[PDB]
């Protein structure tokens, strides 16, 4: 894999 | 005044951490996700598709006497990981490990994307990031952290993230007797919006710390260490097993590797990732090729300090000071 605010 | 709230891993390879948040008045208890690497707290609500939120706990604002609709707000992200999810906007009080911050942005999914609907277990995020990274328009929300902040004890709040195990995340104290070594800082440039810090170098497999310095944001909502090529190739160089694999999209190697540390300086001191939490996760069940916990960071064009690296550590973000602690665990 999760990979969170691109 | 201070929060502790347990977490816990929300599979058996540690994809992701999930803690207890109590919204509304009386309180809707819901799992979600406290990413350090986002600004918005979003929840599946009453306004969720039934289709997208079934089998999810949700919060309904229309439940709690303490909510209210923000008019004219909405919000939209899109994630490192091609996730996604969009809503409208209302406040209501929101209590983390027993502290409440009494009115606080509750962002509310009208729309999410697949990867949350599958993801049962939670039933949102909550945005540890600045405020300046949040997405709400035309005005943003402040993070749970950043209102919570001059009414703690101290503006400071801790992840303690485990292998396997439940862990805690604590606001207002620093818990150091999780960790067997001192908090040690390096300085914060929230210039992007994340806790963005400098590694002040490297080692694998114990020797000497070099002076390789690593730029990187440390997120507890990633969940791998994701490092440049040049250092995964140095890292993977002596695993006699290791290959790219391109269906798991990542190196793996044999599960039975006795893999080397991985060692990095906050500022002169050294925080080592045993090798032991570089395995992240036999490819399936019963298989003998295991996937490794630091990969590649080139495909998102940021270096990562995700779980793999804050398992290591108790991982102080001290908003007050703008700056940010590891003790080795």
């Amino acid at each position: 894999x999760v990979v969170x605010a691109x | 005044q201070t929060g502790s709230a347990p977490n816990h891993p929300s599979d058996s390879a540690d994809s992701e951490y999930i803690t207890s948040v109590s919204i509304g008045t009386p309180a809707q208890v819901l799992p979600l996700d406290f990413d350090t690497g986002s600004s918005d707290l979003w929840v599946f609500s009453s306004e969720t598709p039934k289709s997208s939120a079934t089998g999810h706990a949700i919060y309904t604002p229309s439940k709690s006497s303490t909510s209210k609709k923000v008019s004219g707000a909405s919000w939209s992200i899109s994630y490192g990981d091609g996730s996604s999810s969009s809503g409208d906007v209302y406040t209501d009080k929101v209590t983390i490990g027993g502290f409440s911050v009494n009115t606080q942005g509750v962002e509310s999914a009208t729309r999410v994307s697949t990867e949350f609907v599958q993801d049962t277990v939670i039933s949102g995020l909550v945005g540890l990031a600045f405020d300046s990274g949040n997405q709400v328009r035309p005005h943003p929300q402040k993070t749970w952290f950043s209102n919570a902040a001059s009414s703690l004890a101290e503006p400071l709040f801790t992840a303690d993230l485990r292998h396997g195990q439940n862990g805690s995340y604590n606001f207002g104290y620093i818990d150091t007797s999780v960790a067997k070594g001192p908090v040690a800082y390096t300085p914060v440039d929230n210039s992007q919006g994340f806790w963005e810090f400098t590694a002040s170098g490297y080692s694998v497999g114990g020797g000497k710390l070099n002076r390789n310095s690593i730029d990187g944001i440390a997120d507890t909502g990633t969940t791998l260490l994701l490092l440049d090529d040049n250092v995964v190739d140095a890292y993977y160089a002596n695993v006699q097993s290791a290959q790219y694999d391109n269906q798991q999209e990542g190196v793996v190697f044999d599960c039975d590797e006795d893999l080397p540390s991985f060692s990095f300086g906050v500022g002169s001191s050294t925080i080592t990732i045993p090798g032991d939490l570089l395995n992240l996760t036999p490819l399936e069940e019963g298989s003998s090729t295991c996937f490794g916990g630091l990969q590649s960071s080139s495909g998102i064009g940021i270096n990562i300090f995700g779980d793999v690296a804050l398992k290591a550590a108790l991982v102080v973000f001290d908003l007050g000071n703008e700056r940010l602690g590891w003790a080795q665990k």
